[PDB]
């Protein structure tokens, strides 16, 4: 079943009449010297044996090279991003000579049945807090947020309330809150959610201490502190 | 539709328009506001050709490529001198008030302005006087704002409003005083605004993060991946 | 100077005394008739057929005519949301007719509205009036507050069954606002850019429906034409372009002013016979017929008929037929100067031509104002008005911009040519560099 | 009229006597900047069009270059024969005052040229060259 | 300005640099480094710097007897002066705001003119 | 610091009630703002795409593209004198001497006390009475610039 991945990209030894594609522009600068502070010595350029390209510009990268995987889009007189017009059948339509990627598997010929395990409408238990998953773009992934730029773009982490539930704890915005999950008694400010619905807590997955995984779980002991 | 360019018989696709057309050819027609995903407005006045309805037409009429159909019969011609004059003066007419920035770019050798400048073959300047300049928005940790490069071809506003659905985004200004940005200094909050610094064919909107540790496009090494 | 009803078919009911005629005044002397046999006796197809059948060409500055205007709406039930707009903008320099036409005669714009939305089966009317017209603002809304409350603007009027709301929109003053797409989007509430045409407004306009926008003057042509028939309005002039026109000269003339004369009457009339000539110990130079964005013409050009194609034989336009008068004493590189300054900081700034080239005309007509123009300015300025022709610009506010210009390159060359004193030096010298020296 | 554009010439003699000889179906003319009359001629008729233009009234008794061309890349081939190589022969008539450039196309596989050696006989050196660079053999 | 201009003009490929930037906005090479066993003193550096920054100085007695000491870096090209061209500076050209130069003070550039002026 | 009082808040809606879009009504709003404070200052751009549901870019953009919507503070009275054509064939340059003689300022700054603004403004569409002169609701005709001090002192 996945067979497919076969025909995602050709293998190494595919070539454009003869030669490899190339990993850098043409009028790439500063070969003999970029790495003269640790040898004058030019080392023998790595070789790649794995894929098709290789890391020097003795390679191909015309825009009418019968390929799918282009690296990067460079006409004579076109060096913008409107480079990617001569890369093109059609220009805004799909690539020349068929995009890059192939599905793994076809639509079925008979589908599913129905799905008769219908769930039971949500109703709050008291001290038990239902978590809410409020995934954000810059912090929900795991590699993103180590990026140092996300940390100045990320939001803080802010619990998230209904006016009625913060009402009946008393807290206000701005307060912490403590909350314990599995020993780890951890504090974070509240902020109000109105269009959250009572019994639960908005919890901001894929930050620091707080998993993707605590969605749908249960939060016992939810206290002002 | 069978579209004639300079004596040429072209088949094209009769539903879009001329510039396309002949881009999907390979015929080179110098343009900055369209684009092949957001549509045309007629903006830059920069993809004129002569079009001709007879086959037999001395004079015809300077057209807009992007805003002309490429119907069944059109007899365009691209390399025309007073075409090619007409986008030279238009090339001009931008380069009026641009700033002596190249160098100091983050677009340099990626600028779609410099391709435009070299394509139409305008290198002498005979405009002497004095250039605008505009202040500059903090725009947050990921785009780098430069106003003074701005060429008013309104493609940030079109694909930040009608097609990424952001609303701090927009035009204002005056006569040539146009500004394109926030109400204020912020950061842009559309979860799409990294496609401006490749929108925008000048060096407006620029990487940040790249301009940090910044090289140019020629001492890149590139590789496709997902 | 008195006005008849026959050849002043608009001017003859003003006051003396310069006062508004309210609706008991403005139906004394035959008022709302025409719109009482429009709603009673004809269909709204019929109707356009007459101002069709009459020849009323639209008085913007144009001349396309009403009645095909009103023809090119579309034909299918569907689309029963429909608006009329009323272009009271009036931006131009040397124009100075909706003013009058309105702060004077404001129900005869109303019948003419009620006239022409009936004709289009209109649900909604706008005046899109410029924002300096205050009295005139006034006078629009006590005259549509008066015919609502008398049976002529609102729901069931006559008793006919067309219901139809009049709004006042005050621009909030910018020149391009005057043009018909720009005006639709500055009544939408954004900025005041023109649209393409095609799809022209008939189709597709205010709000994506149908919509018509006209002048005040044609409006006002409408119901004498409503009123008094059709063939009574092709028989006031033996002209090719039917009806009257509001003309009259301005700018240092011995009584400047506004008069309703018939077309083909020579501009020379216009000058001596209403305006009187030029002042004491002035001279006459040129003359501009159609507001600030007309070619300019001299003295061989006065014994000339004020039509459309008359004037557009001559290498001019006929506009609005407002004329403005340019004595000797004026310079013409500085009038110029001032008409540029004008015409490039009132751009709407979409287009590139007109944009980034009425500024460097300006500079130019700057520098050739103080003289210090430099050799290669004149062709500059020549190939300008080349390259700012009809279909260059995304509208026709920079092709006006360049009819002066070119016009005053023709005639007065020598004047331009006064202003070039300093040698051609863009460079400067760099220390260790050898310029380039091209002959 | 400048020098540097493109001149097809169909005004040299020597394109006329080539047409009058071998037919007006054996070899295409190319337009260049070249200033050059370039003559793709078959591979077959390589040594009698040597022979013809070493037996002309005014002859081409110099062989002034003789090498080869990958044209597999070359993407804008617009009026050129089919091609994956090719081999150029360019010779002078000096008494014409004149020279022409004789190009023969070769495939990928089929990368054999008849010599070029018994006519000119400094062609020993140049066939060695396009051998050695080109990978083209001359039998 | 660290432009990479000339390590792109250089036909063997012997300039290695990349762009800093201050506090204030302004451009410099935070390392520039000449391969001199490389270098064929052809002067296409110097043509092609846009700010007359790199310059090649009549002087020839350069041997060495380690060629890793050949590969000059930026505290040993860096001169005090203004060498072959005395009276010209890029910054005072280019139209980026840096220390000591606001908006509008380059060479023929006018002042900022704000959209919420009100001067039509 | 900007909140809308209920006067401009209820006219923005009564103007909203005239169109089939609140976008239309963006440039009463911002007319109506002008009226009550003098000018739109930044608060208000905020606060009119609060009330109508438009960005507040589409706001800033209509306010700065209009002339005569002032975004920057002016005086307790702005001059709005005409500059173009007709007026300079009836010499309109003779009263901007006389003006900035008398209020001591260049055209587009204001007094230090806050007294007036002068500004250019396009045609009056009054050039057969022209040169005039459009102070905040009044339009004056046939000027000289001698009577331009007896002109200002009725505007305390
Ligand atoms: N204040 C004033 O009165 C001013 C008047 N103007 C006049 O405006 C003119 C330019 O007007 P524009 O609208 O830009 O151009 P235009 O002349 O093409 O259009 C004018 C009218 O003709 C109609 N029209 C023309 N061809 C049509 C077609 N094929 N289908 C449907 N409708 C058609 C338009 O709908 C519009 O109502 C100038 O020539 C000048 O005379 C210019 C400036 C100021
Ligand atoms: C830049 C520009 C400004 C214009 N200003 C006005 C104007 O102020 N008043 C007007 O009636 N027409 C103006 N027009 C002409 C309009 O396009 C159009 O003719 C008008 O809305 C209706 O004209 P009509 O009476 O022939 O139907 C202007 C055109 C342009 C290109
Ligand atoms: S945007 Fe382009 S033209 Fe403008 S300074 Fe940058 S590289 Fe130069
Ligand atoms: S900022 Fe860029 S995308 Fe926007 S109008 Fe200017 S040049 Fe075009
Ligand atoms: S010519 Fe272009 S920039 Fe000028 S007013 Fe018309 S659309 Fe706007
Ligand atoms: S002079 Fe030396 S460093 Fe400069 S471009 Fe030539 S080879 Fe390169
Ligand atoms: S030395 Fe000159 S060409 Fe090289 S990076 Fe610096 S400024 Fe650019
Ligand atoms: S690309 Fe056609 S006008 Fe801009
Ligand atoms: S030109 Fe001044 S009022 Fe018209
Ligand atoms: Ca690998």
């Amino acid at each position: 079943e996945l067979a497919g991945i076969k025909d995602a990209a050709p293998d190494a030894t595919f070539r454009i009449r003869g030669q490899k594609l190339a990993r850098e522009p043409h009028r790439y600068s500063g070969r003999t010297a970029m790495r003269a502070n640790i040898s004058v010595h030019e080392p023998r350029q790595p070789q790649d044996i794995d894929t098709m390209f290789t890391f020097s510009m003795e390679g191909n990268n015309q825009p009418t090279a019968h390929r799918s995987q282009v690296p990067f889009a460079w006409a004579p007189g076109w060096n913008s991003p409107q480079a990617w017009n001569k890369f093109q059948d059609e220009v805004g339509g799909k690539l020349r000579f068929g995009d890059p990627g192939v599905r793994l598997f076809e639509t079925s010929e008979n589908g599913l049945d129905y799905f008769t395990s219908v769930p039971a409408r949500f109703q709050p238990q008291d001290g038990k807090w239902r978590i809410a998953p409020y995934y954000h773009l810059f912090g929900s992934d795991e590699l993103s947020q180590r990026a140092p730029v996300f940390q100045s773009r990320m939001p803080q982490p802010y619990i998230k309330l209904n006016p009625a539930d913060a009402a009946k704890l008393g807290v206000n915005a701005g307060t912490r809150v403590s909350f314990s999950y599995d020993g780890n008694t951890v504090t974070l400010p509240v902020e109000i959610a109105e269009g959250l619905t009572a019994g639960q807590v908005g919890l901001p997955m894929g930050m620091s201490g707080i998993a993707p995984v605590l969605a749908g779980a249960h939060l016992e002991d939810l206290k002002e502190a | 539709a069978t579209i004639h360019v300079d004596g040429k018989e072209y088949e094209v696709n009769g539903a879009d328009n001329l510039l396309e057309a002949c881009l999907s050819l390979g015929l080179d027609i110098p343009y900055f506001c369209w684009h092949p995903a957001l549509g045309s407005v007629g903006a830059c006045r920069q993809c004129a050709v002569k079009q001709y309805q007879n086959a037999e037409d001395t004079r015809g009429r300077l057209v807009m490529s992007c805003m002309t159909p490429a119907s069944d019969g059109t007899f365009i011609s691209i390399d025309d001198e007073e075409a090619k004059q007409f986008r030279e003066s238009v090339v001009e007419w931008l380069m009026t008030n641009h700033p002596h920035d190249c160098p100091v770019c983050e677009e340099g050798g990626n600028c779609h302005l410099q391709d435009m400048t070299v394509m139409t073959g305008h290198s002498f300047r005979r405009y002497r006087f004095t250039k605008r300049t505009h202040r500059n928005q903090d725009l947050g940790p990921f785009i780098s704002h430069e106003m003074n490069r701005c060429i008013a071809c309104y493609r940030c506003v079109r694909y930040y409003k009608d097609y990424a659905g952001g609303t701090d985004l927009g035009v204002y200004g005056a006569h040539d005083n146009v500004y394109f940005g926030r109400p204020e200094d912020g950061t842009l909050e559309s979860e799409f605004s990294g496609n401006l610094v490749e929108i925008c064919p000048t060096g407006v909107f620029t990487d940040k993060t790249h301009s940090e540790r910044y090289n140019r496009k020629w001492d890149m090494q590139f590789a496709p991946s997902i | 100077i008195i006005r008849t009803p026959e050849t002043h078919p608009l001017t003859w009911r003003l006051r003396d005394d310069k006062q508004p005629v309210w609706l008991d005044e403005y139906r004394s002397k035959n008022g709302y008739e025409g719109a009482r046999k429009a709603l009673t006796g004809l269909s709204p197809d019929e109707i356009v057929n007459q101002v069709k059948d009459a020849g009323l060409k639209g008085r913007g500055g144009a001349g396309f005519s009403t009645g095909l205007k009103w023809s090119l709406m579309p034909k299918d039930e569907s689309m029963n949301i429909r608006y009329l707009l009323c272009n009271a903008d009036e931006m131009e320099p040397g124009t100075y007719k909706d003013r009058l036409l309105m702060e004077q005669l404001p129900h005869l714009l109303v019948e003419g509205m009620l006239i022409s939305a009936f004709a289009l089966k209109a649900y909604r009317g706008y005046i899109f009036l410029r924002g300096e017209y205050i009295e005139a603002a006034v006078n629009l809304r006590r005259a549509i507050a008066e015919a609502t409350e008398a049976g002529l603007l609102g729901k069931n009027i006559m008793g006919t069954g067309f219901d139809f709301e009049l709004f006042v929109h005050t621009g909030a003053g910018r020149y391009i606002c005057g043009e018909e797409t720009a005006l639709i989007n500055s009544l939408e509430g954004r900025r005041a850019n023109p649209r393409s045409k095609p799809p022209f407004p008939a189709t597709s306009g205010a709000w994506g429906k149908p919509t018509c926008v006209n002048n005040v003057e044609t409006l006002c042509n409408v119901p004498a034409i409503l009123a008094n028939g059709v063939e009574w309005y092709q028989n006031i002039s033996k002209s090719k372009d039917a009806g009257t026109k509001l003309m009259g000269f301005s700018g240092r003339v011995k009584n400047p002013g506004l008069w309703e004369l018939p077309f083909g009457t020579t501009a020379r009339e216009i000058l001596e016979d209403y305006a009187g000539g030029m002042r004491d110990g002035l001279k006459f130079k040129a003359w501009q017929p159609g507001g600030a964005g007309t070619d300019f013409l001299t003295e061989a050009h006065l014994d000339l008929p004020m039509e459309f194609e008359s004037i557009g034989k001559a290498g001019s336009r006929l506009g609005t037929a407002l004329a403005m008068a340019v004595d000797h004493e004026i310079n013409m590189v500085s009038l110029v100067r001032n008409l540029e300054e004008f015409f490039a900081r009132e751009s709407c700034g979409w287009c590139t031509p007109c944009r980034d080239g009425l500024p460097w005309s300006v500079k130019i007509l700057r520098a050739l104002e103080r003289g210090e123009g430099q050799p290669g300015d004149i062709e500059t300025l020549e190939q300008l008005c080349r390259f700012l022709g009809p279909g260059k610009t995304f509208c026709a506010h920079a092709p006006g911009a360049v009819e002066p210009l070119q016009s005053a390159i023709k005639y007065f060359r020598e004047e331009f040519e006064a202003g070039i004193k300093q040698p051609f030096s863009n460079t400067h010298l760099i220390n260790g560099i050898q310029p380039n020296l091209l002959k | 009229e400048p020098a540097w554009q493109t001149r097809d010439h169909l005004d040299d003699p020597v394109i006329g006597e080539l047409r009058n000889r071998f037919g007006p179906d054996a070899f295409t003319v190319q337009a260049t900047r070249t200033g050059v009359p370039v003559v793709w001629i078959k591979r077959e008729q390589l040594l009698e069009v040597g022979d013809f233009l070493k037996k002309l009234p005014k002859p081409y008794v110099m062989l002034f270059d003789l090498h080869g061309m990958d044209e597999r890349l070359r993407t804008h081939r617009e009026g050129l024969p089919a091609a994956d190589f090719s081999v150029f022969y360019h010779l002078i008539s000096i008494d014409r005052n004149r020279d022409i450039m004789l190009k023969v196309a070769l495939a990928e596989n089929d990368l054999h040229v008849p010599t070029f050696t018994k006519l000119f006989p400094n062609a020993n050196w140049y066939e060695r060259e396009t051998w050695d660079l080109f990978g083209i053999t001359f039998d | 300005v660290a432009c990479n201009l000339c390590a792109v003009a250089c036909p063997v490929g012997c300039i290695s640099l990349q762009k800093a930037e201050t506090k204030d906005g302004r451009w410099y090479p935070e390392f520039f480094r000449i391969n001199f066993s490389r270098c064929i003193f052809c002067g296409l550096c110097e043509e092609a710097c846009p700010t007359t920054a790199i310059q090649l100085t009549p002087d020839f007695e350069m041997g060495e007897y380690k060629r890793q000491d050949l590969v000059y870096e930026k505290e040993d090209l860096l001169i005090s002066g203004p060498g072959k061209y005395p009276e010209y500076n890029f910054y005072r050209m280019a139209g980026m705001a840096i220390d000591g130069k606001d908006k509008g003070e380059a060479e023929n550039e006018a002042k900022p003119i704000d959209v919420k002026s009100l001067l039509p | 610091a900007f909140e809308l009082s209920a006067a401009e808040r209820e006219a923005i809606e009564h103007e909203m009630h005239h169109y089939e879009d609140p976008r239309a009504a963006s440039i009463e709003a911002l007319k109506i703002v002008q009226k009550q404070r003098g000018w739109v200052p930044d608060g208000a751009i905020h606060a009119i795409a609060d009330v109508l549901g438009i960005p507040a870019s589409d706001v800033e953009g209509v306010a700065t593209f209009y002339s005569q919507i002032f975004r920057q503070p002016v005086g307790r009275h702005v001059i709005r004198y005409c500059d173009s054509v007709v007026c300079h064939i009836n010499g309109y340059q003779g009263i901007q001497a006389a003006l900035e003689k008398k209020l001591n300022i260049k055209p587009g700054q204001t007094t230090f006390d806050g007294r007036f603004t002068l500004l250019p403004t396009c045609c009056l569409g009054n050039c057969d009475k022209g040169p005039n002169m459009m102070i905040d609701e009044d339009t004056h005709a046939h000027l000289t610039p001698e009577a331009i001090p007896e002109l200002l002192e009725r505007y305390k």
